[PDB]
RNA sequence: AAGUCUGGGCUAAGUGGUAAAGGAUGUGGCGCCGCGAAGACAGCCAGGAGGUGGCUUAGAAGCAGCCAUCCUUUAAAGAG
RNA sequence: CCUAAGGUAGCGAAAUUCCUUGUCGGGUAAGUUCCGACCUGCACGAAAAGCGUAACGACCGGAGCGCUGUCUCGGCGAGGG
RNA sequence: CGAUCAACGGAUAAAAGUUACCCCGGGGAUAACAGGCUGAUCUCCCCCGAGCGUCCACAGCGGCGGGGAGGUUUGGCACCUCGAUGUCGGCUCGUCGCAUCCUGGGGCUGAAGAAGGUCCCAAGGGUUGGGCUGUUCGCCCAUUAAAGCGGCACGCGAGCUG
RNA sequence: AGCGCCGGCCAACUCCGUGCCAGCAGCCGCGGUAAUACGGAGGGCGCGAGCGUUACCCGGAUUCACUGGGCGUAAAGGGC
RNA sequence: CCGAGGGUAGGGCCCGUGACUGGGGCGAAGUCGUAACAAGGUAGCUGUACCGGAAGGUGCGGCUGGAU
RNA sequence: AAUGCUAAU
RNA sequence: GGCGCGUUAACAAAGCGGUUAUGUAGCGGAUUGCAAAUCCGUCUAGUCCGGUUCGACUCCGGAACGCGCCUCCA
């Protein structure tokens, strides 16, 4: 929702050490147009190149109403300029990619005991008399999933049921923490994409001192000042055309 | 008297050649299924093309048996082999022609499509 | 083997003759205030209304959720 | 960081894998076994040899055909008791 | 004066393992099976009524807590049995319990009908065949009115299997 | 009266819009804010009850060479 | 007797398909290095052999399509 | 001795 | 569960009852067309709780966490 933190991930594309060069370009200007909106910023991942630029920059924006308003700016974006890299005064179109995504929760993970079935029962191999009369062997069922885990690493029914249990939760815990990655890894993908040229969702023009965003049909000249923070314009144009297609019918 | 694990005979054109029964579909705990009784079986050969193919789950009606079948006349009647015709679960044939005789009884048990499509019927 | 012994009382569950939280117009007995012929309790005969909803709601308008529950014909009628 | 040096080729859920009936494929109507794969090998590995190998085996697995009183499911008969 | 004779009343100046190749003398003075006592564990049933259930605590549910029953499991204890109480599973043969899987009879339903849910009465009878595995257990296939859960030395080896 | 075409091959050019997008394409290549190469327009070229596209055959291909090719280093002398 | 064809059993060739596996082509950007073209910074190339994350390295012989 | 330099006439 | 070991900064990893560990990174500078390699400088610490002591990262006890080994005769 438009009101929780958001967490945003930028990462080079298309352009090599100019590609991430213009990343930390995109990095500054979500740092400072954040500040400017009053919204706490905390780096998590960072991959510096040793030119200036990042491989991939992770950071968090912390303050009510950060998904409101940096959702706008997932997608491919198109930088077209000379770039430092470039000895032949050539303009080299290059993109980045940026990600938004909603805060995580965290949410423990715990066993709920009604859907779930313990059984016990006679092991197997050795153990003389012990063995043929203990219900030391343990199963334990996850009833809506059906996944089971079976245990008779010791002679105790309790050690064994403690086990199984502990091994039922990982196991139902990998099954949760991988459910969520594809849905973390299919909605990165319908923001990033390929990354390619194409796909871009806004381009950044120095030689004419253009931003355009492609999805509106907005342009600015303010370059200098849209690198720097002042991206409120676009933005209030992006959320104008929103309301504007929110008509039915 | 067809029971689990045997061979049956696929007198239609579906493409089964050889069916092992698998239940007898009469009531809870029927041993023995003979003429009109529907079975259950896998297809265990059949040939290129056909509708079926090996190692379906379908249904059949029992229509020869090898076992004498007794009548009310006093009479019995015996084939040379244990056949059945493949149905749906309307009890309908599902080839398009039966091969071979079939038993009278199939008439008083509601396989008339069976019996029309039947060559001669003892 | 020795009382179908005497006197007073309780129990109706064969309780006696196997159990707990807890539930109960079981039965008996003590209490303590309360209301009554300023006609009580029960039943029955009515009045049981009106401005009509107040935030919320296309109706929620006496009869979802929230706000406090104003007053008159009065013998009393609650915006219930 | 440590060690005397940190498992090579080959092989691997194995006469070795605890989790385990791992996972995928095959075979079956259905396969904790079986066969083929994968490799986070609890705890393979190179003459206490490693990986293969035609032939051989009253060795030990798995499957099909044939055929059956093993079985559905028992019946009768013979002789010695 | 010389003792971590520290196993600290200190066996020698001087001493570690292994036995499924094992042996004798003993013990039910003491473990493993079963029984017994107990009932933490296990199974079942209640009390309370926060909250769910559009509305509505109680159709179906029941936070946090509370009380019990049973004697299938895992334990605690070590009481008969160590001059022997044969131990898993299967097969065969049953018999009993009822906290009932089906069938019979019911009340409530968030029960239109059909089909369910839930609880009450009820133990007369019934409660299939197969694949995997030594398995019990469990999964699967095909059915079924249903494919019940337990006790009987986890029933039953002077009945069989192994 | 329509159809194809107007960067070069290849006959036929200008204005607007687009801005490596949308699209063009047989080859070489066009398009990233002054495009005869995209789309439309005016004009032009070619054919005309037809005009284009696709598939296939032969040609161009002396690029299987009989006509009519080659093998030191371009593909190509067999290790002797 | 022959005989369409039906059945049985064992071979041959071909096509599709298969967990997994092997490399190959391709890509306006990634990671590790820098083997080759300059004497490419150890002349290169070569057949083979052994070894190595990788390009490669080294041994033996060969070639000049090698520099000064 | 001494490695590297993406991608738009 | 028993027994043993540990927990240090960005990472890896040491000594120590009072006190610049160290390596590599990171930061500032140089060199370089630029990046590296290189050179000159530089820097961030001891899991919680309770003890002992003048003073505890250091010693004693407990907790959490991670690692190692054992869990056998029935
Ligand atoms: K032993
Ligand atoms: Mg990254
Ligand atoms: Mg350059
Ligand atoms: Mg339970
Ligand atoms: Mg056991
Ligand atoms: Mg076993
Ligand atoms: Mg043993
Ligand atoms: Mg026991
Ligand atoms: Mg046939
Ligand atoms: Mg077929
Ligand atoms: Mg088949
Ligand atoms: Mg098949
Ligand atoms: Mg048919
Ligand atoms: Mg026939
Ligand atoms: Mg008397
Ligand atoms: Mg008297
Ligand atoms: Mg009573
Ligand atoms: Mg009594
Ligand atoms: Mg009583
Ligand atoms: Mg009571
Ligand atoms: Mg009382
Ligand atoms: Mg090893
Ligand atoms: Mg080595
Ligand atoms: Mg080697
Ligand atoms: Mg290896
Ligand atoms: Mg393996
Ligand atoms: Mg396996
Ligand atoms: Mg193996
Ligand atoms: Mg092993
Ligand atoms: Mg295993
Ligand atoms: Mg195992
Ligand atoms: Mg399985
Ligand atoms: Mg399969
Ligand atoms: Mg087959
Ligand atoms: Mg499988
Ligand atoms: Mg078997
Ligand atoms: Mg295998
Ligand atoms: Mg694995
Ligand atoms: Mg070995
Ligand atoms: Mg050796
Ligand atoms: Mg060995
Ligand atoms: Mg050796
Ligand atoms: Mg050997
Ligand atoms: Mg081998
Ligand atoms: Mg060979
Ligand atoms: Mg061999
Ligand atoms: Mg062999
Ligand atoms: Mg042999
Ligand atoms: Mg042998
Ligand atoms: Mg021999
Ligand atoms: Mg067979
Ligand atoms: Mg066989
Ligand atoms: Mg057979
Ligand atoms: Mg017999
Ligand atoms: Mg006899
Ligand atoms: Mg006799
Ligand atoms: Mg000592
Ligand atoms: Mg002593
Ligand atoms: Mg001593
Ligand atoms: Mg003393
Ligand atoms: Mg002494
Ligand atoms: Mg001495
Ligand atoms: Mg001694
Ligand atoms: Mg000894
Ligand atoms: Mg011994
Ligand atoms: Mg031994
Ligand atoms: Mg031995
Ligand atoms: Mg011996
Ligand atoms: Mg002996
Ligand atoms: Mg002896
Ligand atoms: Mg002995
Ligand atoms: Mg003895
Ligand atoms: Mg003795
Ligand atoms: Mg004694
Ligand atoms: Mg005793
Ligand atoms: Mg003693
Ligand atoms: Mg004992
Ligand atoms: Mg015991
Ligand atoms: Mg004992
Ligand atoms: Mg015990
Ligand atoms: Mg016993
Ligand atoms: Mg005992
Ligand atoms: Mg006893
Ligand atoms: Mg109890
Ligand atoms: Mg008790
Ligand atoms: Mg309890
Ligand atoms: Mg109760
Ligand atoms: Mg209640
Ligand atoms: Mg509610
Ligand atoms: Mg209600
Ligand atoms: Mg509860
Ligand atoms: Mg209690
Ligand atoms: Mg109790
Ligand atoms: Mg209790
Ligand atoms: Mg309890
Ligand atoms: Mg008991
Ligand atoms: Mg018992
Ligand atoms: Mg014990
Ligand atoms: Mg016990
Ligand atoms: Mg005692
Ligand atoms: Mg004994
Ligand atoms: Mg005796
Ligand atoms: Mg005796
Ligand atoms: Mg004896
Ligand atoms: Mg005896
Ligand atoms: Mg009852
Ligand atoms: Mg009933
Ligand atoms: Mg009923
Ligand atoms: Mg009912
Ligand atoms: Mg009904
Ligand atoms: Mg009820
Ligand atoms: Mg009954
Ligand atoms: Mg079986
Ligand atoms: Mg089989
Ligand atoms: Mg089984
Ligand atoms: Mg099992
Ligand atoms: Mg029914
Ligand atoms: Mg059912
Ligand atoms: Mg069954
Ligand atoms: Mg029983
Ligand atoms: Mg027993
Ligand atoms: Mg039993
Ligand atoms: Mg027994
Ligand atoms: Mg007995
Ligand atoms: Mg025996
Ligand atoms: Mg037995
Ligand atoms: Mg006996
Ligand atoms: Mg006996
Ligand atoms: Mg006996
Ligand atoms: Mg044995
Ligand atoms: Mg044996
Ligand atoms: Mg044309
Ligand atoms: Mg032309
Ligand atoms: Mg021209
Ligand atoms: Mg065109
Ligand atoms: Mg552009
Ligand atoms: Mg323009
Ligand atoms: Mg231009
Ligand atoms: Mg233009
Ligand atoms: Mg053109
Ligand atoms: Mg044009
Ligand atoms: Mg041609
Ligand atoms: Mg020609
Ligand atoms: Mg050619
Ligand atoms: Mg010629
Ligand atoms: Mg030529
Ligand atoms: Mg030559
Ligand atoms: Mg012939
Ligand atoms: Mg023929
Ligand atoms: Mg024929
Ligand atoms: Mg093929
Ligand atoms: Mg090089
Ligand atoms: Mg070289
Ligand atoms: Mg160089
Ligand atoms: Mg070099
Ligand atoms: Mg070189
Ligand atoms: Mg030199
Ligand atoms: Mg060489
Ligand atoms: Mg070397
Ligand atoms: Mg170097
Ligand atoms: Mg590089
Ligand atoms: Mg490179
Ligand atoms: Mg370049
Ligand atoms: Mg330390
Ligand atoms: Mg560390
Ligand atoms: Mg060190
Ligand atoms: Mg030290
Ligand atoms: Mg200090
Ligand atoms: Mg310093
Ligand atoms: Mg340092
Ligand atoms: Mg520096
Ligand atoms: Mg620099
Ligand atoms: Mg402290
Ligand atoms: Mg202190
Ligand atoms: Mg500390
Ligand atoms: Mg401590
Ligand atoms: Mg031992």
């Amino acid at each position: 929702m438009d009101e929780r933190d958001a967490i945003v991930e930028i990462r080079a594309g298309t352009g090599g050490e100019e590609a991430a060069l213009f990343a930390r370009d995109l990095f500054n200007m979500y740092l400072r147009f954040a500040e400017e909106m009053g919204f706490e910023t905390e780096v998590l991942d960072s991959h510096p190149t040793d030119l200036g630029g990042f491989s991939k920059v992770v950071f968090e924006v912390r303050g009510p109403g950060a998904y409101g308003t940096f959702k706008y700016e997932s997608g491919v974006h198109r930088v077209q300029r000379v770039p430092v890299t470039e000895t032949q005064g050539r303009i080299h179109t290059s993109t980045a990619t940026v990600a938004v995504l909603p805060k995580a929760e965290e949410e423990d993970f715990a066993l709920n005991m009604d859907e779930i079935r313990i059984d016990v029962m006679r092991a197997s191999g050795p153990g003389g008399s012990g063995v043929n009369t203990t219900d030391s062997a343990v199963r334990v069922v996850h009833l809506p999933t059906g996944i089971m885990v079976t245990c008779q690493d010791s002679r105790s029914q309790i050690k064994n049921r403690e086990k199984a249990l502990m091994i039922l939760r990982s196991r139902l815990l990998e099954m949760k923490r991988a459910e969520e990655a594809e849905r973390l890894r299919k909605t990165r993908l319908a923001q990033i994409g390929t990354g390619e040229r194409s796909e871009k969702i806004r381009t950044y023009n120095f030689p004419q001192s253009r931003v355009t965003d492609h999805r509106i049909g907005f342009t600015t000249h303010d370059l200098e000042g849209v690198l720097s923070g002042h991206l409120t314009p676009i933005l209030e144009a992006l959320k104008r055309a929103d309301q504007e297609r929110q008509l039915a019918a | 008297m067809i029971q689990p694990q045997t061979y049956l005979e696929v007198a239609d054109n579906t493409g089964a050649r050889k069916i092992m029964c698998i239940r007898v579909l009469k009531g809870s705990n029927a041993k023995y299924a003979t003429v009109g009784d529907v079975i259950v079986a896998s297809v265990k050969e059949a040939i290129p093309r056909g509708a079926v193919k090996e190692g379906d789950v379908v249904k059949a009606v029992v229509v020869r048996t090898k076992k004498e079948i007794k009548r009310p006349d006093g009479s019995a009647i015996r084939f040379d082999d244990n056949a059945a015709v493949i149905i749906n679960n309307q009890l309908e044939p599902r080839g398009t022609r039966v091969f071979g005789p079939v038993a009278r009884e199939l008439r008083e048990k509601g396989f008339m499509k069976i019996v029309s499509l039947a060559p001669e019927v003892l």
